[PDB]
Formats: C-alpha cells, structure tokens, sequence
C-alpha cells in the first residue's frame, strides 16, 4: 500500500499552496487520512484528518481556519488545501493513513503508510542566486568556499566535480534574518597537496540556475 | 495529553542494547505507537498499540509500557539505526494525534577533539560589502561543543550563526561552522579577530586569531 504524494512549493506570505495524495494497493475509502509535518529544528507535529467517508474533519489549533482537508473518494486522492500562509508553516508535510482494525488487538490510531514527504516553504524572500567565496588555507590543512545569501533552499556542493569526497564536509544552511540562507563547505588535506592539487568548489543552484566553479588557492 | 521522551540524546555503541523512554501526561492505555525518523525520509512504523511490531519490522526492537510508561528498546544499535525516535499517541473524539518530541539516537565512540581553523573575510567578499568570519571545529566527539566570538577582545553577542553536520559515516564525528558577520563598516573598525573552541576533547579551550 502506497500514499503518492506531491505537490507543495515556494510561496510568499498569505499565499496558497495545495498537497495531493494518490492512493495505491489498499481501499481508498476505507481509512480515515491524516497530514502531519515537520519544520526544520521541531518534531512531528500533527496537522489534520478527515474521516474515510469525508463527514468530518478536524484540525490542529495552530492551523485551523486556513488550511482545508478534502478527500474525493472516487479519485481516491487526498488533499491539504493551504491558505494565509505563514513563514511558521514552512515544514515537510507528510500524508498518513490510520491503521487498521483486525477484530480486537488493533487500534486505527497509528499510522501506518506514510507519503514521501514534501516540501512547502513559506518566506517573504524570491528566488535568488548564492555568490561564492572562496576560504583559503591559512599536517593536515583546511580550505572551502562561503556560499551566501541565497533563497530559497537547496543548493549542491561538490569537489573538484566529485573527485574530491574524503573530508568533505557541507554544512546544514542558516536561515539569515534578511530571509536569505548562507552555508560553508570546507574540506581537510594533506598540507603537501596545496601545491600541486587543485580545489575548485562546484556550487548549483537549481531554482535561479546559478553553477559555479569558484578555485581556492593558498 | 502531553507526551514527554527521554533522553533527548541517546548514545549507544554499535552493538550497545538502548532504552527510550516515552511518558504520557496521563493514561493513554496502550493506545502508544512509535516511528523512527531519518532526515529526507517518511517517518517508519516500528511499534503499533505499545506493543505489536509493524510487520517486516526486525525483532530487536520491541516496545513495552501501559498508562503512562512506555519503552522502545533496541536490544544492539546497528549502523542504520541512527535516526529520530518519536512515540505517538491518538484516540477516537476528539480525534487529533500527538507526538513526542522525539530522541535522536547517535552513536557512540571515543573522544575526539577537533581541529580548529578561522578564515578572515575574503577580499572578494569584502568588494562586496559585507564580512563573514569563518571558524571550523573538524571531527570531533561528542557533539557537545561552545564557540565565542571576541572581536579586540569583546564577547560577540547576536551577530553569529553555527551548523553542525550529520554524525559521519565513516568516523562518527561531528563538524561545526560558526559564521560571524560583520558590515564592513565595523569589520575596518577592529583589529583582532578570534574564535574560542570549547570542547571535552581540549585540555583547556582553544583559541584562533588574526589581524585584520
Ligand atoms: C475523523 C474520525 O474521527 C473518529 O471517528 C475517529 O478518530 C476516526 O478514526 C477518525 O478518522
């Protein structure tokens, strides 16, 4: 049994996004539906349900008035209607089908298929490309390239167009309070190495087509 | 209903047996579930109605507890079981669902303390107007670790930013940025520039510097 979930998006404040589900392998109708999610440094936190004929609904306080579950039972798809978006509701959204009864033992109060996971990311930033400096190496050296102010996430770091991987580390983004992400990539050498290999940082960054290929030299 | 997770951290050696621990605010029955949680995946089934595991779910975890009390027990951390741990719990009317706050299970190795490296502004950064100042804390362990600014010698409050990555793969370190920034207005004004590592792993704190 599958929930094929897609959808989500990047959108400005007070703004609307829609999540689907596409049921797969199991009765659609059957099975009361959830959305739950996760926003970056928090927990799961659970969102919304709609019964499995689409009677009822309830909602999370936190969401409550703005967003709106809906099932079509003859689709067999589920949906999360997102409107008056905040920058708090930014987060991966999940859809989840209640678990099933088997005449006693079992509860339907656990969540037993899950959808992959989307992401929904609400700021009052737009779409902008990252500039790139390079962090040169003041046994073992350290070198790397500052990847600032870019919106919105992700952007991919490689070395030397993926030849270089031992000790390579790229950093988790920070969310600057101009709304814009900055993250570090670095990697440890041999000290011998600065002289005669060469470092090049490749950065992309797909949703502005940003590619650089920035060298860091002693 | 509140639940509440302990530890928030749980380290075990490869192969270490493991108890967390999940308390509801009051009796919820058995009516507790438990998933685990690896970044850029769905959550996981591995524990329905406190006890029962979600099939295709390995024997080495089993869950316990009624009421209040829960446990999910790993008899020996494998590799891929590093991940986030979150107990649930729902009932019928009012029909919401709560989750804990979840416990980050990490393996555990030897102390490591890390290498340390400050990089000033670039000139090319500079060009454009703004100053980030650098410092790195390389493959270190554990994870605990505290950075101070002090630019001419005044703790830097407000104005800095840290990421740690993902416990490696490879040695079970952690690594951490910690990114001052500066106008460049005030990065001409000072002098001295320095970072201070403090780390279990260090006799006694760390410090790098330059001069502007
Ligand atoms: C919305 C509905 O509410 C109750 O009837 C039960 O909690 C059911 O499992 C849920 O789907």
């Amino acid at each position: 049994a599958q929930l094929v979930e897609s959808g989500g998006g990047v959108v400005q404040p007070g703004r609307s996004l829609t999540l689907s589900c596409a049921a797969s392998g199991f009765t659609f109708s059957s099975h009361g539906m959830h959305w739950v999610r996760q926003a970056p440094g928090k927990g799961l936190e659970w969102v919304a349900v709609i019964a499995s004929h689409g009677n009822v609904n309830y909602y999370a306080d936190s969401v409550k008035g703005r967003f709106t579950i809906s099932r079509d039972n003859s689709k067999n798809t589920l949906s999360l209607q997102m409107d008056s978006l905040r920058a708090e509701d930014t987060a991966v959204y999940y859809c989840a089908k209640e678990s099933d009864s088997c005449g006693g033992d079992c509860s339907r109060f656990a969540f037993d298929v899950w959808g992959h996971g989307t992401m929904v990311t609400v700021s009052s930033a737009s779409t902008k490309g990252p500039s790139v400096f390079p962090l040169a190496p003041s046994g073992t050296a350290a070198l790397g390239c500052l990847v600032k102010d870019y919106f919105p996430e992700p952007v991919t770091v490689s070395w030397n167009s993926g030849a270089l991987t031992s000790g390579v580390h790229t950093f988790p983004a920070v969310l600057q309070s101009s709304g814009l992400y900055s993250l570090s990539s670095v990697v440890t050498v041999p000290s011998s190495s600065l002289g005669t290999q060469t470092y090049i940082c490749n950065v992309n960054h797909k949703p502005s087509n940003t590619k650089v290929d920035k060298r860091v030299e002693p | 209903i509140v639940l509440t997770q302990s530890p928030a951290t749980l380290s075990l050696s490869p192969g270490e047996r493991g108890t967390l621990s999940c308390r509801a605010s009051q009796s919820v029955g058995t009516y507790l579930a438990w998933y685990q949680h690896k970044p850029g995946q769905a959550p996981r089934p591995l524990i329905y109605d406190a006890s029962r595991r979600a099939t295709g779910i390995p024997a080495r975890f089993s869950g316990s507890g009624s009421g209040t009390d829960f446990t999910l027990t790993i008899s020996g951390l494998e590799p891929e079981d590093v991940a986030v741990y979150y107990c649930q719990h729902r009932d019928s009317w009012p029909p919401g669902a709560t989750f804990g706050g979840g416990t980050k299970v990490e393996i555990k190795r030897t102390v490591a303390a890390p290498s340390v490296f400050i990089f000033p502004p670039s000139d090319e950064q500079l060009k454009s107007g703004t100053a980030s100042v650098v410092c790195l804390l390389n493959n270190f362990y554990p994870r605990e670790a505290k950075v101070q600014w002090k630019v001419d010698n005044a703790l830097q409050s407000g104005n800095s930013q840290e990421s740690v990555t993902e416990q490696d793969s490879k040695d079970s370190t952690y690594s951490l940025s910690s990114t001052l920034t500066l106008s460049k207005a005030d990065y001409e004004k000072h002098k001295v520039y320095a970072c201070e590592v403090t780390h279990q792993g260090l006799s006694s704190p760390v410090t790098k510097s330059f001069n502007r």
